[PDB]
């Protein structure tokens, strides 16, 4: 089973809004993606490498220029939030 | 104008700011420098920023509140709720 956050969806919906200034149909696009992304976990817990530098046991699986971050819990996963990623150098 | 420090340029290094300096790029070598002192800090501070709050992101996503099932089409539906009524 897979579990969210309230700040995770809060992330989703966000992201949703935003694209969908440009086009709706194109922000459903994206939101898909991103959870056919996070559906791989169920099969590949570990797809995303362990990030020390942002949490003690945070996990983070990349979807364009996003990160899924999360954490994995006896018999579950959670998804704790979806943030951009760290910014490039390019100035 | 502000503190100071005193650096060692290498040969290679004084070469080319000499040339840049002859072709008028820079008045001085030395503002050479302080333009690569401010590069150097301007991708540190941003570096340090964007670490800092992806480390912000991961404590405020646990504190925030308990957690609920996953379904993407109930967020798909929630996000266009608030998209009419901003119109």
């Amino acid at each position: 089973p897979i579990i969210r956050s309230p700040a995770a969806e809060g992330d989703l919906v966000d992201i949703w809004l935003a694209i969908a200034n440009d086009s709706p149909r194109a922000a459903d696009h994206f939101l898909d993606a991103i959870a056919e992304r996070i559906l791989q976990l169920a099969a590949f817990p570990e797809s995303g490498p362990r990030r020390p530098d942002i949490g003690a046991d945070a996990r983070a699986l990349t979807i364009g220029n996003y990160l899924i971050l999360y954490r994995l819990a006896e018999g579950w996963i959670e998804i704790v939030r979806i943030v951009h990623g760290a910014r490039d150098v390019s100035t | 104008n502000v503190e100071k420090m005193s650096v060692a340029v290498t040969p290679q290094q004084a070469a080319v700011m000499r040339e840049a300096v002859e072709a008028g790029e820079y008045a001085t070598a030395s503002e050479i420098v302080r333009e690569a002192v401010r590069d150097w800090l301007a991708k540190r501070e941003l570096r340090e920023a964007e670490a800092e709050r992806l480390r912000k992101a991961w404590i405020e996503g646990l504190e925030s509140g308990p957690f609920a099932p996953f379904d993407i089409e109930d967020i798909k539906q929630k996000a266009r709720s608030r998209l009419v009524d901003a119109i």
